[PDB]
């Protein structure tokens, strides 16, 4: 049945891809700039996960005018091999730290809220520095076959240049399928259900303290039950929105391959597939104001520095 | 390089110095500071020995949990040329007697006590624990002398269960910052049980709640 | 009480010490007080910094 | 303060030995620890050094290999474990204290010391003068010089004066090249340019003959020159 | 009665000091360029808000207190930390470094003055004496030799201590408000001390006499340092402006202030020529003043919290804060 480009794909996922990147690097700029510039020992402990955080989110989407104009351009790349592998890489490693960055905030947070003086010698050896260090680590190690795998060619039908994964590298037999599927099935697993399964369970019992110790004096304790559930539930679902699509239509689009789908169905997941890369740059743009301004005395750091210099 | 022998020597006295003052910070960090407030004649003591001249420094341990108390009494003296050195304390635990309101009464004294320390700047987020002690004499003196001593408007029955309300009342509303702390009431005697775990409990709420605030969630 | 008749005496007698005091002009104590700083002007490295070689915080 | 060396005696050669030397009087984990070694008709050499917190050590390259130094903080003991002992070995061993910060004073107290016997780019200084005969109020003067300057570019100079009564293990006299060790009087100074010094007695006593040793502490191995003995 | 006669006899006295003291007000002080320090050391360790420093007398040691529970002794050239000693009380207000260098004065909210030494056969830092007497907090220490040391407190005295026999030999009253602050004369003969009156008394240490009391402040005055040739005083208070008091004038002779500052002042010293006036302030820096003409002449910044303490080296080389951010600074 061949492929459909929607055709008015063509100017609108490059016009969105610059605008997750203008706000994108915004945003993650001035909590960096925030978090770099003001008073170190009067931090709160949770620094180390905002920057984290913000320069994984910064790095994500500042490579993705690259592949904007690839997109433009239909579907032509031009800059050549180091850059399909040096943007790819650093788009996944930082897909991957984004992602653990938020689990690791998850998971200090649980064990700084709900048994705080049980867990006060495991946060001291599993807690901030050491979790960024292995964060980062692991999704540089993640992504590692991405700069292996990833490469330039052009096809005979095509006449254009198109980045892509190219698997012959390492199979040059009918195994191939087996490193498209173990590599996609791999990359969700680690990077979205694991996660994500930890994000839930730290969630659901910050979120159960949090109701136990604010039923008294219902007028400020009320206040702040609410104002803390509510953003728990935003930081929960808005994760699992903008990630959910990307590993949906990728895992779709992978088992249509071995169970032989519908013309269709191929070509509304490859035709839906660029959105839900856009939906999914939606966090790196959205995270400053969960995580870094969510909180009133960041807003207000952010704002002396700005007024004075 | 550039050290002779012994100014590298110095070096490693001063890293193990430094290794040193590292771990004694990390257990201190994990152990909790209470400074302890009341009105003159009142259960200040009685808080003590159930929990259990310059500045009195009392410990205890509890369900793990370890507690070191400062009673700052004694020292009479300008308070404002020393109090902000309890700035940082987890929480102030301060004692009234219920009795007080037919002792200016020593209840006038109390709540005034209360309110300079509950609005005091350098207290901003620091969560008060209040004791109104000796419940059982307040019983025996309030069915003959009423509440309205010492707080004319009052016009419940002259008994503990509502006298008693009324004061905590009094007291927790002296709180201008319902924003940033919270006070926390129990009645107590003489003769009670449930002082310790009271205590625990109100500090264990307080470690959870400066937790939020640290870990961004406010 | 007798008490506060002796505290005002003692008041008296510091007071009486303190007035008893043969006081310098003061032109004449600003005058030595400027001559000891510019005496001593050139000994002072916060005033007049030290070259960085011979300066122990370089 | 004292310090009580172990494990001498008669030996065979190529075997082994382990002297012990038990601290008692003194915040004993505060300080390094130094073997210092005296053959039967010798001055001192320095053998291995074992720092506070035991994060540093060093040893003379006539024993690494066969020597290892060692120490247990809770019972206040300093070990020195040798092994493939040789006749050349044969020595008194001398388990001295010392502690550095700015201002300290290192290798102020020496142990008695334990006597082994075994059966059958270096700074070097010499102290030209072996023997100088002496009478009680008499100025003596007791020259060493360097192989290398001991003037270091933080202003110090690493030069050390010790004396060895007969009988007696060593006592520090001075300890900065001009800075006169506590509890040693009046009666002793000295100075020097970098490169040469002296020892001056101002007076002699007949309490204070004996051999007076100049050590190096610059750079390790450290070092001793032979030894000048005053005669009464 | 008595009493009213005696305070009428108070009053006419108050007026002919007053009037002594303005037959002699013909001139004013009044009637140095840009000062830049630079932060050259940095001294990290405690762990807690800095609540005292002293330095020594070679201009290299230093000793700070802060509520962590200990006094640190610091290298001020290499920040090497020489000795660190446990303190038994962390209530810790003030310390003093022995112009000998051999004993370290500390104390606080348990109203006593313990005296370490510095200098021991075993290699660590004892206790000698705890200096016990006083029954408000102690707000300052200062030693004039090794057996001798001079305290002030909330309980309004001062108090001159033999060292060695623990006792207090001379009491030195007459404040009636917390005592906050002491300065020794050059010489060690006399005293000045700051107090909650809003006044500062200058004493007799041989005698335990007032021989000027010193009044001009609207508020508590927290410090006072003397001018390095021993004939005038800086003060700091809580009005925030300092005033240069003069003793042979028995007079102010100067104030230090700015529209902009209504912060408290924590901490004064002089220089060695006793030109420049540095003041800590609750403002989180330290402000240098042209002491002879009340300029501002330069700002040490780079605190993240109140500067509690200042001092100058004897040398002149190099001034010290240390602050509630846990840290101490060293400047030129
Ligand atoms: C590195 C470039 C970015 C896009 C800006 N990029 C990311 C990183 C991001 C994740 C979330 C936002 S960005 N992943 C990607 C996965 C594919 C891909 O595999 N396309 C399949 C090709 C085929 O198999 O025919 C067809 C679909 C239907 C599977 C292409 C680009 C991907």
């Amino acid at each position: 049945c061949e492929y459909t480009d929607w055709k008015s794909s063509g100017a609108l996922i490059p016009a969105i891809y610059m605008l997750v990147f203008l706000l994108g690097t915004t945003g993650n700029g001035l909590v960096l700039w925030t978090v770099f510039r003001s008073s170190r020992e009067k931090r709160r402990s949770a620094d180390i996960f905002i920057a984290s955080l913000a320069v994984a989110d910064l790095t994500f989407v500042v490579t993705l005018p690259l592949w904007a104009t690839y997109t433009y351009r239909d579907y032509d790349w031009p800059f050549g091999t180091f850059f399909c592998k040096l943007s790819s890489y650093l788009i996944f490693v930082n897909m991957y730290a984004s992602v653990f960055c938020l689990t690791g905030l998850s998971f200090d947070r649980y064990l700084a809220i709900v048994r705080p003086v049980a867990n006060a010698r495991l946060r001291l050896r599993v807690s901030g520095a050491v979790a960024t260090a292995v964060l980062w680590v692991l999704a540089a190690l993640l992504a590692m076959p991405v700069m292996v795998l990833r490469t330039t060619g052009d096809l005979e039908n095509t006449t254009k240049v198109q980045c892509y994964m190219d698997y012959s590298m390492v199979a040059t037999v009918s195994s191939e399928w087996a490193w498209e599927v173990g590599l996609g099935v791999s990359s969700t697993t680690v990077g979205f259900v694991v996660p994500f399964t930890i994000m839930l369970t730290c969630y659901f019992f910050i979120a159960q303290t949090i109701a136990g110790h604010f039923r008294k004096e219902r007028i400020e304790g009320l206040r702040k039950r609410r104002r803390l559930l509510s953003i728990i539930v935003v930081l929960v679902v808005t994760f699992a929105l903008c990630w959910m699509p990307y590993h949906l239509v990728k895992t779709l689009y992978m088992l249509g391959s071995l169970l032989h789908w519908p013309c269709d169905f191929d070509l509304f997941l490859m035709n839906i597939f660029p959105y839900c890369t856009c939906i999914s740059y939606v966090n790196s743009c959205l995270n400053p104001f969960l995580y870094a301004f969510f909180d009133p005395r960041f807003r207000q750091a952010c704002t002396s520095m700005l007024c004075c210099g | 390089c550039t050290l002779s022998a012994e100014d590298k020597a110095a070096v490693e006295r001063s890293k193990m110095i430094d290794r040193n003052l590292r771990e004694d910070g990390e257990k201190a960090a994990r152990e909790v500071k209470l400074l302890l407030l009341g009105a003159g004649e009142s259960g200040k003591n009685t808080i003590v020995k159930q929990m259990k001249t310059g500045i009195v420094e009392t410990h205890f341990t509890f369900k793990d949990l370890h507690f070191k108390m400062f009673d700052v009494g004694a020292q009479r003296s300008e308070r404002k040329k020393w109090i902000h050195c309890f700035e940082g304390v987890t929480a102030i635990i301060f004692c009234v007697a219920l009795s007080d309101y037919d002792l200016m009464n020593r209840m006038h004294a109390s709540m005034k006590l209360f309110d300079s320390i509950c609005n005091n700047k350098w207290f901003t987020d620091t969560s008060i624990i209040l004791f109104l002690n000796k419940k059982d004499l307040f019983e025996e003196k309030i069915k003959k002398s009423p509440l309205t001593i010492c707080y004319p408007e009052y016009a419940g029955s002259n008994t503990y269960e509502e006298a008693a309300a009324y004061i905590q009342c009094q007291f927790e509303d002296l709180n201008k910052r319902k924003d940033t702390k919270e006070i926390y009431t129990h009645f107590t005697c003489s003769t009670d049980t449930k002082n310790v775990q009271f205590v625990f409990d109100a500090v264990t709420d307080v470690i959870i709640k400066n937790n939020l605030k640290d870990c961004g969630l406010f | 009480n007798t008490a506060s008749i002796a505290q005002a005496r003692k008041l008296v007698e510091q007071l009486k010490m303190e007035a008893n005091i043969d006081r310098i002009k003061v032109s004449k104590a600003a005058a030595d007080l400027m001559a000891y700083c510019e005496a001593h002007a050139k000994e002072d490295p916060l005033l007049t910094p030290v070259p960085a070689s011979e300066n122990p915080f370089r | 303060v004292q310090l009580v060396e172990s494990g001498g005696g008669l030996v065979q050669p190529g075997g082994s030995r382990k002297l012990s030397c038990s601290a008692s009087g003194f915040a004993f984990s505060s300080f390094g620890m130094h073997w210092v070694r005296q053959a039967p008709e010798k001055g001192l050499e320095w053998v291995a050094y074992i720092s506070s917190g035991s994060g540093t050590i060093y040893y003379a390259d006539t024993v690494k290999g066969r020597f290892t130094i060692s120490r247990d903080d809770p019972k206040n003991t300093l070990f020195l474990q040798m092994t493939s002992l040789r006749s050349e070995d044969t020595a008194m061993y001398y388990c001295v204290r010392s502690i550095y910060y700015y201002g300290s004073s290192p290798f102020d107290f020496w142990g008695q010391g334990t006597t082994l016997t075994v059966s059958s780019s270096d700074i070097v200084m010499t102290q030209a003068t072996s023997s100088v005969p002496v009478t009680p109020g008499e100025s003596v003067s007791i020259s060493c010089r360097s192989s290398k300057s001991l003037l270091h570019s933080n202003g110090n100079t690493y030069l050390y004066w010790f004396l060895q009564r007969p009988g007696q293990s060593p006592q520090l006299l001075i300890y900065r090249m001009s800075n006169l060790a506590s509890g040693v009087p009046d009666r002793f100074s000295g100075s020097g340019s970098g490169t040469a010094f002296t020892l001056t007695i101002s007076r002699l006593e007949a309490e204070d003959v004996g051999v007076y040793y100049c050590m190096q502490h610059l750079e390790y191995p450290l070092t001793f020159g032979a030894g000048t003995k005053l005669e009464l | 009665s008595e009493l009213d006669q005696l305070r009428q006899e108070a009053e006419q006295l108050k007026n002919q000091i007053r009037d002594a003291r303005k037959a002699c007000a013909d001139a004013t002080l009044s009637q140095v360029g840009r000062i830049q320090m630079r932060t050259r050391r940095t001294l990290r360790g405690h762990l807690a808000k800095i609540y005292a420093m002293h330095w020594g007398t070679d201009s290299r040691l230093l000793v700070s207190a802060s509520q962590d529970g200990k006094l640190i002794i610091w290298d001020s050239y290499t920040t090497n930390k020489v000795h660190a000693i446990p303190l038994r009380s962390s209530w810790v207000m003030t310390c003093a470094y022995a112009p000998s260098g051999n004993y370290v004065a500390c104390g606080g909210l348990d109203n006593i003055c313990s005296i370490y030494n510095l200098k021991t056969r075993e290699g660590n830092v004892r206790v000698s004496r705890e200096l016990a007497g006083h029954t408000g907090y102690l707000s300052c220490c200062r030693f004039l030799d090794d057996n001798q040391i001079v305290t002030s407190s909330g309980d309004t005295t001062c108090a001159l201590w033999d060292i060695e026999t623990g006792q207090q030999t001379t009491t030195f009253t007459g404040h009636t408000g917390d005592v906050m602050s002491l300065s020794l004369a050059p010489d060690t003969r006399l005293f000045v001390s700051g107090a909650c009156d809003a006044s500062a008394k200058l004493w007799d240490v041989r005698e335990g006499m007032c021989r000027q009391t010193f009044t001009g402040h609207e508020s508590d005055i927290n410090a006072i340092c003397f001018f390095p040739n021993g004939n005038a005083f800086a003060t700091g208070s809580d009005d925030a402006t300092c005033r240069l008091f003069d003793l042979r004038a028995d007079q102010e002779l100067m104030t230090y202030s700015h529209d902009n500052i209504i912060c408290g002042i924590t901490s004064v010293s002089f220089s060695k020529s006793g030109r420049l006036l540095l003041a800590g302030y609750d403002d989180f820096n330290c402000n240098v003043w042209d002491a002879l003409k009340a300029d501002r002449a330069g700002v040490l910044a780079g605190h993240d919290n109140r500067v509690s303490c200042l001092g100058v080296t004897d040398d002149g080389m190099a001034v010290a804060t240390g602050s509630w951010d846990s840290f101490l600074k060293i400047w030129n």
